[PDB]
């Protein structure tokens, strides 16, 4: 966690609702964005820290 | 803790509308049924 690893997502479309509808995730939060509104929104790049 | 506000609702209040109910919320896809995750109590206290 002092030197976290980054993955890039670009040039594609997705369903984000799986990130809380899946039983695999114990907790989910969003900041500056709404959990439903993810499926309507767009971004220049997505980085997973 | 005797002062409170409603933090959770499905729709905004109309002009001079008011709401007494303590019915349990559903902030996400939990099958809530009045009982936990997304199942929030609708009021919060200020606790001044």
């Amino acid at each position: 966690v002092y030197a976290w690893n980054r993955k890039r997502i670009s040039n594609c479309v997705a369903d984000y609702s799986v990130l809380y509808n899946s039983a695999s995730f114990s907790t989910f939060k969003c900041y500056g964005v709404s959990p439903t509104k993810l499926n309507d929104l767009c971004f220049t790049n997505v980085y997973a820290d | 803790y005797n002062y409170l506000f409603r933090l959770f609702r499905k729709s905004n209040l109309k002009p001079f509308e008011r709401d007494i109910s303590t019915e349990i919320y559903q902030a996400g896809s939990t099958p809530c049924n009045g009982v936990g995750f997304n199942c929030y109590f609708p009021l919060q206290s200020y606790g001044f």
